[PDB]
RNA sequence: ACAUAAUCCCAAAAAA
């Protein structure tokens, strides 16, 4: 499995190096990037596929290390998020009285990042197998990471120091500070790249053939690979805490769905243990829910 | 009294620098939840208050200037 | 990189020197905002040096992006010293020494590395090892 | 045999014989057996005695506190001690108490923080004559005077002199107690108690 | 000793104090909002809240009467506490007199500053 | 039988 891992890592970093390298050709554009977030702003460049964060970067270290999301035209979107022509820039944090977006973000960066620890370790033992479903967002506060699994492990059961083992690599993977990449792809290489995953292969088949654009943001953390329609968080930095709450069994047309969930930790910030502890009961409440 | 003999620099430096910890950093910085300007930490911001506070002044001497 | 200096300014060399050590190290961001909100007669001055320096940096330089920028290297020497008179009682006249302060701030592009953590364990077994087999 | 409580006031109290007794209360908010902890060469085990004021909760954090609280199933807990029990027939495991432990006529020890005077003089601190206050005495007043002899040159440690005073562990020994209050937690102590109101203390068995 | 202590020094008499203390509230009353240092601003609450409360006593009672005389000399202070600020103060107990902290300090002393305001 | 902490220079030992 490491070798399937390191062959479709390595078909990946190709396909986004030649798709990068076919988009990037022409490296003269003219960049203009005009609006008020704090009073007003001008500024103008000359590059191609320019990031607005870099754009934070020419600002100061501090509206930097403050960016969460990018609000542009009035289109809210990622940071990485590549801008072309004329464009109005505006700064969008948590602490601003709108925090959906960065909050949706939150979940589904939430959801990739143990779609990576779980395979990790899945990576770890050769017995077992992984494969990946669709991501459920909820936005009572909640996601719901589904997957399918081999029959040793519908055998053998999820005793508690597993998941905390789960969350204490998780933790790992956030402290190592490991930046997120997003990638532009034709529908045809990520079919496949996601060739060993049937309910992926299901999703870009049914719904992206039907969407008018064969562009597909591919976002790569790590060795692993994520399809997202949105925005994703900023770096490892931004996240402190993560937690493996609990799991679920769905039996649909005689097929059984393994349902993982837990919870995030916003702003790196905690009010206390103690309200930790009821963040875990609450957690485990919301699992108990499965919202749809 | 009168010091028996001139300072080493060891013994003076030693004295000036690690007691007093120089002037130890913590942070004051937060941003202004009306105009987004850096300020200090539980305080009034020093932009969207101080000409506010000086227009309330020119209003409030124009008021007793109209009222007498 | 990009240097900075100030000449012929009176201010106690010692007193300065207090925040003058408070941004080396220091990113410009963090090194503005404290100078800003510090309390004494170096943060304006020393505030007014790093604006400068910024501001030569930016157009001298032509820095790409102000992120990039960060304190190296910040350092206080001792200029001319003048002599005035201290009237003392019983017909006495003591020297007050008026001193000077010449500010020099160096700055370097890059991101800021500051590593000042160093692990016990490690150090003293590596240490020990490497004592006892010289 | 003892346990942690809290200094409530004083007042005085009439027996029948018509003799006058100055007494302080001391009132018993919560009590939580927590750890136990057994020894060898000590010759006894100790025991955990806790009062808690279940405010101080949210204001308070720390890893191992809050972990404590809640691994040991134990509510919010403003002060935590500990007491030394010599016999091991009378250890019982974690038990919630009350103030109906202690009984009248027993003679206890009260362990308190004694009430901080701050930065004080050599005067009423080793209680020094001083010097006078006139007959051409200048500035000498309250001074502590001569300190060492000219043989040998350097003070002797622990020499007496101007400095901090209070704000430390004191126990007062010989207190009796005249009676006790099982309903309202208050336990009435003939002596006098270390520190202000509202301060915390210890009450122990003594040694007669 | 300080222990147990309110009704601070501020390195002024018993007397000073007090005609201090009938200062700052002689402002606060006319400009209905002062700046002033945060330890005579703290202190001048209190005593703000006694004045509010005498004027809300009675306008007609002797007992608030000659204390509103006593501490206020001035007399356009008087009528303008009784008819317009108390009024409206009536339904409010301990809502009066709010402080408030300046962003910046002196060039002096960077004595730190703070602001008292009635509420509008 | 003299007046700050002991042994007449450490610790001990034994009686070429
Ligand atoms: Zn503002």
């Amino acid at each position: 499995x490491x070798x399937x891992x390191x062959x479709x890592x390595x078909x990946x970093x190709x396909x986004x190096x030649x798709x990068x390298x076919x988009x990037x050709x022409x490296x003269x554009x003219x960049x203009x990037h005009v609006g008020k977030t704090d009073p007003g702003t001008v500024f103008v460049m000359n590059k191609n596929i320019s990031t607005p964060y870099s754009c934070a970067m020419h600002l100061s270290e501090w509206y930097c290390r403050k960016s969460i999301l990018a609000l542009v035209d009035g289109q809210p979107w990622d940071m990485y998020k590549p801008l072309t022509k004329s464009c109005e820039i505006k700064f969008l944090t948590f602490k601003d009285d709108d925090p959906g977006e960065v909050n949706k973000a939150y979940w589904r960066s939430c959801a990739m990042m143990m779609g990576c620890v779980i395979e990790r370790a899945f990576k770890d033992e050769y017995v077992v197998s992984l494969v990946r479903a669709p991501e459920v967002p909820v936005i009572a506060g909640a996601f719901c990471y589904d997957v399918v699994l081999d029959k040793r492990l519908d055998e053998w059961m999820p005793t508690k120091e597993n998941l905390h083992s789960f969350t204490k690599d998780a933790r790992a993977l956030i402290y190592k500070d490991l930046p997120f990449e997003t990638l532009e792809v034709e529908a045809k290489v990520a079919l496949e790249i996601f060739q060993h995953n049937k309910y992926k292969l299901d999703f870009i088949e049914e719904k992206a053939s039907q969407n008018p654009e064969r562009i597909v943001k591919l976002h790569r953390f790590g060795d692993f690979i994520d399809v997202s329609e949105g925005p994703l968080i900023p770096r490892t930095s931004i996240c402190f805490q993560y937690e493996v709450s609990a799991v679920h069994n769905l039996q649909t047309q005689s097929s059984l769905v393994r349902r993982f969930q837990g919870l995030s930790l916003p702003v790196h910030l905690r009010a206390h243990f103690t309200i930790w502890n009821k963040l875990l009961e609450r957690s485990r409440k919301m699992v108990t829910e499965d919202k749809t | 009294a009168a010091p028996k003999n001139r300072r080493s620099i060891e013994v003076n430096r030693c004295r000036r620098r690690n007691p007093q910890k120089l002037i130890k950093v913590k942070n004051n910085i937060d941003v202004c939840p009306e105009c987004g300007h850096l300020k200090q930490k539980h305080i009034l911001c020093g932009y969207c208050x101080x000409x506010x506070x000086x227009x309330x002044x020119x209003x409030x001497x124009x008021x007793x200037x109209x009222x007498x | 990189e990009i240097y900075h200096c100030r000449r012929q300014i009176k201010y106690s060399k010692d007193k300065m020197w207090y925040l003058a050590k408070l941004i080396r190290g220091m990113s410009i961001d963090q090194a503005l905002a404290q100078l800003e909100f510090s309390d004494k007669k170096g943060a304006q001055i020393i505030k007014e040096v790093l604006l400068e320096a910024q501001d030569m940096a930016v157009r001298d330089h032509n820095v790409e992006f102000r992120s990039n920028l960060y304190v190296a290297e910040s350092t206080s020497g001792r200029g001319q010293y003048l002599k005035r008179i201290r009237y003392h009682g019983r017909g006495r006249f003591g020297i007050m020494e008026k001193v000077f302060c010449h500010y020099f701030v160096k700055l370097v592009e890059g991101x800021x590395x500051x590593x000042x953590x160093x692990x016990x364990x490690x150090x003293x077994x590596x240490x020990x090892x490497x004592x006892x087999x010289x | 045999v003892g346990l942690i409580a809290l200094k409530l006031g004083m007042m005085p109290l009439w027996t029948k014989d018509g003799q006058k007794h100055v007494v302080t209360l001391l009132q018993v908010q919560d009590c939580h057996v927590l750890k136990y902890t057994p020894k060898e060469n000590h010759n006894g085990r100790m025991a955990a005695l806790t009062v808690g004021g279940k405010t101080v909760s949210h204001f308070h954090k720390s890893a191992s506190i809050l972990e404590f609280y809640q691994e040991l199933g134990l509510p919010p807990k403003q002060k935590v001690k500990i007491f030394n029990v010599t016999e091991n027939a009378v250890i019982k495991p974690g038990t919630p108490l009350y103030a109906a432990h202690f009984r009248p006529g027993q003679y206890v020890d009260v362990t308190a923080k004694t009430i901080g005077k701050g930065f004080q003089g050599v005067m009423r601190r080793w209680g020094f004559k001083g010097q006078p206050a006139t007959h051409g005495q200048t500035k000498t007043h309250r001074r502590p005077g001569a300190i060492s002899t000219g043989d040998v040159a350097r003070v002797w440690p622990g020499t007496k002199m101007p400095g901090q005073l209070g704000n430390i562990d004191r126990t007062a020994f010989g207190l009796k107690v005249w009676r006790i209050n099982t309903k309202h937690n208050i336990i009435y102590v003939n002596g006098s108690v270390p520190g202000h109101k509202n301060c915390l203390v210890k009450i122990k068995d003594s040694k007669l | 000793i300080s222990h147990g202590r309110v009704f601070r020094r501020l390195g002024l008499g018993p007397e000073s104090r007090i005609h201090l203390l009938q200062n700052l509230l002689t402002g606060l009353v006319r400009h209905e909002r002062i700046e002033a240092s945060w330890a005579r601003v703290d202190e001048l609450r209190g005593y703000a809240e006694k004045l509010i409360d005498y004027g809300k006593l009675g306008d007609t009672n002797e007992r608030a009467m000659r204390m509103a005389d006593f501490w206020l000399t001035e007399k356009d202070l008087i009528p303008k506490l009784f008819q317009v600020l108390a009024p409206r103060f009536q339904g409010q107990n301990g809502g009066y007199t709010r402080m408030l902290q300046i962003p910046n300090r002196n060039e002096q002393d960077r004595a730190k500053m703070a602001v008292i305001e009635y509420k509008g």
